[PDB]
RNA sequence: AACCUGGUUGAUCUUGCCAGUAGUCAUAUGCUUGUCUCAAAGAUUAAGCCAUGCAAGUGAAAGUAUAUAUAUAUAUAUGUAGAAACUGCGAACGGCUCAUUAAAACAGUUAUAGUCUACUUGACAUUUAUAAGGAUAACUACGGAAAAGCUGUAGCUAAUACUUGCAUUAUCCUUUUGGAUAAGUAUUUGUUAGAAGGAAUUAUAACAAAGAAGUAACACGUAAAGUGUGUAUCAAUCGAGUUUCUGACCUAUCAGCUUUUGAUGUUAGGGUAUUGGCCUAACAUGGCUAUGACGGGUAACGGGGAAUUAGAGUUCGAUUCCGGAGAGGGAGCCUGAGAAAUAGCUACCACAUCUAAGGAAGGCAGCAGGCGCGUAAAUUACCCAAUUCUAAAGAAGAGAGGUAGUGACAAGAAAUAACAAUGCAAGGUUUGUAUUGGAAUGGUGGGAAUUUAAAACCUUCCCAGAGUAACAAUUGGAGGGCAAGUCUGGUGCCAGCAGCCGCGGUAAUUCCAGCUCCAAUAGCGUAUAUUAAAAUUGUUGCAGUUAAAACGCUCGUAGUUGAAUUUCAAAGAAUCAUUCUUUUUAAAAUCCGGAUUUGUUACUUUGAGUAAAUUAGAGUGUUCAAAGCAAACAGUUAAAGCAUUGUGUUUGAAUACUAUAGCAUGGAAUAACAAAAUUGAACAAGCU
RNA sequence: CCGCCCGUCGCUCCUACCGAUUGAAAGAUAUGAUGAAUUGUUUGGACAAGAAAAAUUUUUUCUGGAAAAACCGUAAAUCCUAUCUUUUAAAGGAAGGAGAAGUCGUAACAAGGUUUCCGUAGGUGAACCUGCGGAAGGAUCAU
């Protein structure tokens, strides 16, 4: 007939899925949600590729089923539920909190996490709404309408947001020296502070962040997500800190252990 | 679907099969290391071949050049491993002076024979096929085998060979016990 | 039928190598008349419903002097920059200049100030004025009854009259 | 491994082909084959035809059960199942094939300010009620038809089927209380007003008119008051449609095409989900083309890629992924968020099955399987265990998918001995090779351990278990090319061989044999194609006096190519004459005497952004290797760490490749082009 | 040089061409005719639910609605041409290549016994001959 494409091939899988061209034909296809596929990863690659409580997709759904894992606090029985970039996991047996974040390669790793930090999650507009009554709503990357929110808030910012409950707590503009992380190409797990923005006219925002090895790489402001002022992150990073390093000196760590 | 299951040609062949000096220099070295066939050379040739290759574009490369300083020297060190160059040799220009004998040298049938264990080559490599001879804990029965210098020196007869201490525990000396046995009773 | 089955701008024929994709759909026209309303509903994309007029007669017009509108019958229609034959046929389309049955805006006239919120000061045109004393006036229409199933129109006025008063003229 | 040998001659040097030579995820086929791993396989011919079986269903709190069964608690109460059917969701995915299709599709690159978008997510609503209206299935009874996934009648009865249909917020006065005015979500029209976006007829707000659909007459019993089902708009998402730019093979023995039949445009409409000659009407006379239009051919689906290459390249790409298309051939619809669906329907054509001859159903380019075609291709196997999808979503299904079977398509590893005595041999005592004879071991046979959905293999152990180790290696050669016989017989310009040159006319180193040797060896030949060899298509990189080849000559349009010229230079510090760095030498605008911008494009440099699989490549002893994307570490079971008795820990699955176009970007050279005198612009004053 | 060899003429084999035959065949478009099915609209109105009257029947109005029909519009298919493409037959004709020690000459290679060769025209069993103007690839680098 021709409609969507409800399969995904195993090979046609996202790389930062990491999964096998053996063990499986196909691969999961998040459903839809509050994340693009592309950049997401669904939650039984989470369970059992990632944190490997399950084996299988049987197990994965099996937990599930126990309605004990939530992801933004409101629980979720979907196995192919997208969980994406920002979002805290609370398995809720073990008393796990986990918070997706990037490693310094492409991959998504489970941050481990304490419950204060937990309460929060941060989140980037992208849109910024007029709707009726004159009530402005901005549009977070975890697909998800904060309505009312406060007017000094820009197209590109980020917003700590609170998850007990749907308000914000504060709001972080995306300036010139500000503590940003990447998400997108190359430079992905990528931690830096900005040194500039190009506004391109009719093309997309190139801007360049400078790192804590003062390694300054460029990318799309698209996929850049703003993650504190240029002291302080607001979120825990990985161990890493998003300091991509050269390959050699990636090489030379490993060797020394 | 097929599979994704990738599989590689491990050996070309010559190109002038009848060219004389090369005939005679690869029975020479079959002669010398053990080997079965031309095919074990040519895979070895290929191996070092792509090794030589690789060590060519590096050198085409100028030095902090961050390519040629991660590969090459990645090259160098997958050479030392493997027993090629050792201390005094290990500056990419070398990698290129190997030749077949210092290849073969570490094949596993080579070094057996070169460390007691066996009479000759092929008494080793019959050895090494019979289930005896070890690389540290795991038993290995390919006479190819590069042994690396890491493992080398934990080459010896299995735990569980007749002359690594298992019983006689064959068809011959096991038999020949029974037979004796018999005769006794 | 919205798609390709046609020359190629070099004149090279286009070797068709596709059927007909149900989203190149072109449903056939609804030829909308005058008469009592009548209106069918036809099942676009995404349920996305849409409302062939097929009869109509009491579309909303407006009169955008004083920018106000008002419900009437339409009484005739009198031109059609695209062709003649709707006009014979008496088919609203969405830029037909048509006969509103013109009381109404008459009336409102009078309870709001004199006879024949409020920004008055304008206070109507000489042709407009006259058309009134017959109690009919001209008025383009400006929805597409055959999408959106209503008449809804406005009236002409000063220029734009003019012109089409020019075009009906009569004359031979 | 950036490679060449034989063949024109009496000999020679060339040109030049032929021949050899190697490879092919490139088919066939011949002979041969003991292990193991891995695994392509009715594409090429006929997008030819198909018997039978199967390939999409779905119910584990949660629409509808007096079919029905059943368990508790006191004839009722709860309950627990529940065939059937209605409803809902799915069946538009997947799978297959590659016929069409050559600026089409596809790839990258935009665009959607020109749209649609179910499920999923998050926001979140507007003009009788202690609960409404019928009417329908299964079912009961009566039927019909040879037959069909045929349905007739009558009678019921539900629903989350279908259909009705019940305060508060914002604007003004008083001290949180009491009044006044309003009060429709999309959508559409007219009138205006205008936190983004480069840009708005955008969001939005008001006014005047219309106006759908909706805002629970639903179902569980849950959580620490919740959920399921449904629902208006918005946003997100899974996408889709269109769309910008750039990019393709052969053919000029295809040069003019397109336009009544929309060709090119403008206007107005109709239509669409939206843009659009997409369609209609009216009006222009355009549009494309030697930078190849328009035809023709393709044994053409496109791309990611494959083979082969030193480097260029050449060929291939039906075929693991993405996209397109199609379900015998066209065409047409219904349903639905999504189909112009094909295990939906209508029709015709072409095939074809049953029929009691009235009718009826049917579509393997799903999986097997069969006939046909053919040089050319496997089982009517087992299972949902893994991977996934669908469902009323652990619990069911799935020929999707996986597992075996056939399998010398390919790919990897690897047996067919080894060793020691004397005997014999040769060498300057040691290697080599005929008798013996104890060790080794797979194979093969049978049990287990494991493996697995269940088996089978793998590995693992234990019994069996080699001397002609009959557990028996072949294939093709021995004139040259080309490694290996002027060994023995047979044939006698016959038979034959011989890719090529040649051999054979009774000494054949070439036939037919035997023996011996050589190569590659569980493989080795033959054929056709292709790459390299081919600098024999030549960009790198050919040749043109005589070898093939300078147009008879000149002019000439496109094409290609185009003199020099415009800021040259200078000084200081480090290093082993050179390298890398700092500073200034004019003019104009900008900033509080100091400090900082200055043609366009090509080109180049950095980026950005791209699917993976393949490729290169990092790590990793799959026993090695082909692989794969895993792993390593500590322990007869605990320390050590770190956590406030409990908890293994470290990690890895990099990186580069993703055009020739597009995006931003540093640029001094080289190129273009633009700026520039029968006159061109720069200031200061004055006048408007 | 008793070398080499050229062409016709016979004979056998194979290849492709021309070929009357409106040759044939399949396929492809293009036109036209008829035109199944069918979206849409229009007409219809078997009937199923209302309203009007009498004691279940009568007459009239409003709703939804099947068949059937008409008109545009998609438009299969069939037939007729036309054109094109592609294989394919054919008496005869006329080439080519191969073969066989066949016929006739001697064209060319030597000053090849008329130097050769070019273009052109005519001739002739056949090689060829001849005319005109060229060339040396001449048998002359020379008075
Ligand atoms: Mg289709
Ligand atoms: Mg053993
Ligand atoms: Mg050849
Ligand atoms: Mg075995
Ligand atoms: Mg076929
Ligand atoms: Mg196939
Ligand atoms: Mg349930
Ligand atoms: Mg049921
Ligand atoms: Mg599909
Ligand atoms: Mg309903
Ligand atoms: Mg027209
Ligand atoms: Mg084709
Ligand atoms: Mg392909
Ligand atoms: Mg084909
Ligand atoms: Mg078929
Ligand atoms: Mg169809
Ligand atoms: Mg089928
Ligand atoms: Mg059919
Ligand atoms: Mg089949
Ligand atoms: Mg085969
Ligand atoms: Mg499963
Ligand atoms: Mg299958
Ligand atoms: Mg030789
Ligand atoms: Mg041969
Ligand atoms: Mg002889
Ligand atoms: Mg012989
Ligand atoms: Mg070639
Ligand atoms: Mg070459
Ligand atoms: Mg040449
Ligand atoms: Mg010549
Ligand atoms: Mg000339
Ligand atoms: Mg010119
Ligand atoms: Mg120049
Ligand atoms: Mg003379
Ligand atoms: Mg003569
Ligand atoms: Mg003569
Ligand atoms: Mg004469
Ligand atoms: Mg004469």
């Amino acid at each position: 007939g021709k409609g969507i494409k409800k399969h995904l091939k195993r090979v046609n899988a996202p790389s930062h899925w990491m999964l096998n061209k053996m063990g499986g034909q196909y691969a999961p296809k998040t459903s839809s949600g509050p994340h693009k596929l592309l950049e997401s990863i669904p939650l039984v690659i989470l369970l059992r590729n990632r944190l490997k409580y399950a084996l299988t997709f049987d197990e994965v759904k099996m937990i599930l089923i126990q309605k004990i894992v939530k992801v933004d606090n409101k629980v979720r029985t979907d196995c192919t539920f997208p969980v994406g970039l920002m979002d805290v996991i609370h398995i809720t047996k073990s008393n796990e909190y986990f918070r997706l974040l990037y490693d310094i390669k492409g991959r998504f790793v489970p941050h481990r996490i304490t419950n204060e930090e937990s309460k929060y999650k941060l989140c980037k507009v992208k849109k910024i709404l007029l709707r009726k009554g004159r009530l402005s709503i901005a549009v977070t990357h975890d697909g998800r309408s904060i309505p009312y929110i406060h007017p000094d808030v820009k197209v590109n910012d980020t917003v700590r947001l609170d998850l007990e409950t749907g308000k914000v707590l504060e709001h972080l503009k995306f300036q010139v020296g500000s503590l940003v992380m990447v998400t997108a190409g190359h430079s992905v797990g990528r931690v830096g502070v900005i040194s500039s923005i190009d506004k391109n006219m009719g093309t997309y925002d190139i801007i360049h962040v400078k790192d804590s090895r003062n390694k300054v790489f460029a990318t799309r402001l698209s996929n850049v997500f703003v993650i504190g002022d240029n002291t302080k992150p607001y979120i825990s990073l990985p161990r890493e800190k998003g300091i991509k390093l050269d390959i050699i000196e990636e090489r030379r760590n490993r060797l020394k252990a | 679907p097929k599979s994704y299951r990738n599989y590689s040609k491990t050996a070309r062949n010559p190109k002038r099969p009848f060219e004389k000096e090369r005939l005679d220099q690869e029975l020479k070295l079959i002669g010398e290391y053990g080997l079965k066939n031309k095919r074990e050379i040519w895979r070895v040739q290929y191996l070092l071949a792509k090794i030589r290759s690789a060590a060519r574009y590096l050198l085409t490369l100028d030095e902090k050049s961050s390519k040629r300083i991660f590969q090459g020297e990645a090259l160098l060190r997958r050479m030392v491993r493997q027993g090629l160059l050792g201390e005094n040799e290990e500056k990419l220009d070398y990698v290129l002076g190997l030749t077949l004998p210092k290849l073969l040298e570490r094949r596993l049938q080579t070094k057996v024979f070169k460390l007691g264990l066996a009479k000759s080559v092929h008494h080793a490599r019959v050895l090494i096929r019979q289930r005896h001879i070890r690389v540290g804990k795991q038993m290995v029965d390919i006479p190819s085998f590069l042994v690396r210098v890491d493992s080398e020196k934990h080459i010896d007869f299995a735990t569980t060979s007749p002359f690594g201490g298992a019983r006689p525990g064959r068809v011959k000396r096991k038999s020949l016990k029974k037979q004796k046995e018999k005769t006794e009773a | 039928r919205d798609g390709r089955h046609k020359l190629r701008l070099t004149g090279g024929k286009k070797k068709i190598h596709k059927k007909k994709r149900k989203y190149e759909l072109g449903r056939p026209p609804s030829n909308t008349k005058l008469g009592s309303r009548q209106v069918h509903v036809v099942r676009g994309r995404g349920r996305n419903y849409k409302y062939r007029a097929i009869k109509l007669d009491s579309g909303s017009f407006s009169w955008p002097t004083f920018g106000i509108s008002k419900n009437t019958r339409i009484i005739d229609v009198v031109y059609n920059a695209s062709n003649n034959e709707l006009v014979r046929t008496k088919t609203l389309v969405k830029n037909c200049i048509v006969v509103i049955d013109s009381h109404p805006f008459t009336t409102w006239y009078e309870n709001t100030f004199g006879t024949t919120k409020i920004g008055k000061s304008k206070n109507i045109d000489p042709l407009l004025l006259e058309q009134f004393k017959q109690g009919r006036v001209l008025a383009c229409i400006s929805s597409r009854p055959g999408q959106c199933g209503k008449a809804d129109g406005y009236i002409i006025e000063g220029d734009e009259l003019l012109f089409y008063k020019r075009k009906m003229d009569k004359r031979n």
